[PDB]
């Protein structure tokens, strides 16, 4: 969730 | 093939330099005083901690402080994982899972880089907190760091450098056996390639180090036990030490972990 944000950030 | 494995090794090292501002190379320069900049301030007691706190009980403040660095390190490790070839193409839920189970194993790996037998570098290497001071903290906070020091001393005896660590770290993140993975195969395939790259790296970088590769792989399993102990300590704190919470990011990593 916060992990998803970090993972998909560019 | 050999050239590809070396280019993989180098790609991982470059990514590691881009992701982690404070390397083992720099850390050791600081710990051995082979640097031009100021000696780090030593935190060895309560009022020593006071003076350094410039540049709510003691044990809680330290534990709250750890968390801010922990979440910063989670961000760094995530950025590094996104540079491992094949990783961003995995099902996103599997990336989350890989990250969730892998992240603290990596934090403790890299923390060993900032440790010697007497203490640990904090705040980007500007402070040094003695192992003895951390051991002095009241139950259960005084039990947090000691297993990490015990691991770090033995881990550091292997004398891995940043280039070794970049591959080591990638191998751990790409563990096909994390609980609840949807697609194990493409993870094992990537890991198999990274292991080949690690084996070649250790042979070329440490030709005389007996069974280094096998020794390293073992440490990967030892890290899980360290995380296990940390998590059970956190569960005690959750149950019995209630006035101070856990950063939301860390709650998310730890929620339903194992
Ligand atoms: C209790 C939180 O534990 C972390 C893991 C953890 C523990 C310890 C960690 C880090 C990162 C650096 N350290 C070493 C450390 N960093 C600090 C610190 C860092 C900044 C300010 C003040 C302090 Cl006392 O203290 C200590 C012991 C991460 C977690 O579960 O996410």
């Amino acid at each position: 969730h916060k992990l998803v944000q970090l993972l998909t950030t560019t | 093939e050999s050239a590809d494995l070396r280019a993989l090794a180098k790609h991982l090292y470059d990514s590691y330099i881009k992701s982690f501002p404070l390397t083992k190379a720099k850390a050791r320069a600081i710990l051995t005083g082979k640097t031009t900049d100021k000696s780090p301030f030593v935190i060895y007691d309560m009022n020593s901690l006071m003076m350094g706190e410039d540049k709510k009980e003691v044990a809680i403040r330290i534990f709250q402080g750890c968390q801010f660095r922990s979440v910063e390190a989670v961000q760094e490790i995530t950025e590094y994982a996104k540079s491992i070839p094949g990783f961003v193409n995995l099902d996103l839920n599997d990336q989350v899972t890989l990250l969730k189970y892998g992240v603290h194993e990596i934090i403790y790996t890299m923390l060993a880089s900032l440790m010697n037998k007497d203490g640990v570098l904090i705040s980007e290497g500007q402070g040094f907190m003695t192992r003895e001071f951390l051991k002095s903290l009241r139950k259960p906070f005084g039990d947090f760091m000691e297993p990490k020091f015990e691991f770090a001393v033995k881990f550091n005896a292997l004398e891995l450098d940043d280039s070794d660590l970049a591959i080591f770290i990638a191998v751990i993140i790409l563990s096909g056996d994390r609980p609840g993975l949807l697609n194990v195969k493409p993870i094992e395939d990537i890991q198999d390639n990274l292991l080949q790259a690690l084996e070649l790296q250790l042979k070329l970088n440490h030709p005389e180090s007996s069974q280094l590769f096998a020794k390293l792989l073992q440490k990967m399993t030892d890290l899980r036990q360290i995380v296990t102990e940390h998590v059970q300590l956190l569960q005690v704190i959750k149950k019995t030490e209630t006035d101070m919470s856990l950063h939301p990011l860390l709650q998310e990593i730890y929620k339903d972990l194992y």
